[PDB]
């Protein structure tokens, strides 16, 4: 039940952690009398404008305070109706809600925490060039991985991995069509590396700087380049469980058996080891100790988690008044 | 110490991401038709049409 | 039960811990009368009262 | 596809610049109850009013965030018919709504940056005839395209396409 237990986290925090669409609002959900509605069906503008493809399906997760507070929204309606006295019944707020085709509680997302980050600006101005590889020393080809990008900042210093950062006066692109949109471009931190230099998961690849040749600027999700003393914007600023919604094809669970089976371990009993619920598989082994007369038992179960579009992944954060 | 042997970079070409789905709702809307080519190009690629009359 | 991560785990074999809880009991409650003997002429009113503390 | 898209950017830009009938509401759409149906019923209105031949059928095109005001008006209402409750289940709003044989929601239409221009008068008095041609120069015969119409103003400043 705790080896099962722990995939939930890893592919909870991944995606609450390299979600890049971050809905803020300004004021608590349920607030006012349809806004639980408005903030979901905020994610859905936001993904159908960016031009991301959502061809296998989305999902929405709500953490279990705000799940209420969707359902507690919907019962201030008169009670007729299917929707209201469902609700009323049995907490729940419609699978679909503002066309996801999902809707769940996932009480395991976590909290993410106030930023102390304050002053920071960008030092110099940054090009970042889509590359499919790159030279190295000894002229060995080497691939490039299409997401991630360092910025070189004025002072890292209270911003941590997951923090959502948006430079100010850039905006987001719809893809395919390269038209300006309104929502400032959001970008979350994967990693910090330095006192100065930080990873943020999308690469923004400006539309507007001319170093780019005519195959990279096709690829431009930005409208302008990072300039000098452009100032970052901390989004995530009071503490909320955070909301997470991805299109399906979005997260993806790597796995490898163990050979523990194979004729060199000759010493110990091993045997394959299922796990309840999630699928996963692993192995069951012990050996024991004439010595101490103390015998050992093991699980092992050796997977991965990975984000394949940060992009897709997003995170609503309501509740963020400063 | 662990096996030391040769190093391989695969890379699955099939898989894809899969990024980007368009949506085109107004080309559906107006409507298309070609006019006589041969005519077309002595004029500027401009053809006058009429206006129903009252 | 803890878990941990790694391929070499060698001296970081954890023990075991299982907890208690106990359930305990209390006083008795009670209903304590008396009635004279020139009283039990009729029961009427004694048969009432072994009612009235059911 | 990319092609074909950049096909569909264009009547984005040349129906809201050359776009005449003229709908402005002083509220952010959304704000009131039925704001979001008169700002449609108000377009089906004006061209019956005024005459035009909608034979072919009429459209009506809402952008992506209006589309979503357009939802959360009618998801405000206390009771669920079926309109109300098809428009939370999903986003959609009703495919007629008011008198177009369609209504849909397309990204790429453009935003219309405001102009400043201010205190512009007409010079004198100007008349249009309906003509379909005129003389010019050597006095051969010239159309006249229908459609457009040169007014001679005080001053042309902020103003623009």
């Amino acid at each position: 039940r705790k080896l099962a237990n722990n995939v939930e986290l890893k592919v909870a925090n991944m995606a609450a952690e390299m979600g890049s669409l971050v809905i803020t609002s300004p004021d608590a959900i349920g607030t006012n009398t349809a806004d639980a509605w408005n903030f979901v069906a905020d994610a859905e503008e936001i993904m159908f404008s960016r031009e991301l493809n959502r061809d296998m399906g989305t999902s929405y997760f709500f953490n279990p305070q705000d799940y209420k507070k969707a359902g507690y929204d919907l019962t201030k309606r008169d009670i007729f109706g299917r929707i209201p006295e469902e609700a009323y019944r049995d907490g729940t707020i419609q699978r679909q809600v503002a066309g996801f085709d999902d809707v769940l509680r996932s009480p395991k997302l976590p909290v993410l925490t106030k930023s102390t980050a304050t002053g920071i600006t960008v030092s110099g101005a940054q090009s970042f060039k889509p590359v499919a590889w790159q030279l190295d020393n000894d002229g060995n080809k080497v691939n490039v991985d299409n997401r991630f990008a360092t910025v070189t900042l004025s002072a890292t210093t209270g911003m941590k991995r997951g923090d959502k950062i948006s430079f100010a006066g850039v905006k987001f692109l719809g893809q395919m069509a390269k038209n300006v949109l309104a929502q400032d471009a959001t970008f979350s931190v994967v990693r910090v590396v330095d006192g100065t230099h930080v990873e943020i998961t999308p690469k923004p690849v400006a539309l507007d700087d001319v170093s780019l040749s005519p195959e990279q600027r096709a690829y431009a999700n930005v409208n302008t380049s990072l300039a000098d003393a452009m100032a970052v914007n901390i989004l995530n600023v009071k503490d909320a469980r955070t909301n997470v919604f991805w299109a399906d094809d979005a997260i993806r669970i790597v796995s490898q058996p163990i050979p523990a089976n194979h004729e060199l371990f000759a010493g110990m009993k091993t045997t394959s080891f299922s796990i309840p619920d999630v699928g996963l598989n692993g192995i069951f082994a012990t050996q024991g100790d004439i010595s101490t007369l103390s015998g050992l038992c093991r699980i092992a179960l050796w997977y991965g988690v990975n984000a394949t579009r940060p992009e897709a992944i997003g995170v609503g954060l309501p509740g963020q008044t400063a | 110490m662990a096996l030391n042997e040769g190093q391989i970079v695969t890379l699955a070409v099939d898989e894809i991401i899969e990024t980007i789905s368009a949506i085109t709702p107004m080309a559906q809307k107006a409507k298309k038709y070609t006019p006589p080519a041969a005519s077309m190009q002595r004029s500027s690629n401009t053809i006058w049409m009429p206006v129903e009359q009252e | 039960s803890p878990t941990q991560e790694g391929w070499d785990l060698t001296d970081k074999a954890t023990g075991l811990l299982e907890l208690n809880v106990a359930v305990n009991m209390g006083e008795p409650d009670n209903d304590f009368f008396q009635l004279r003997a020139d009283d039990l002429r009729d029961e009427t009113a004694y048969r009432r009262r072994i009612q009235s503390a059911a």
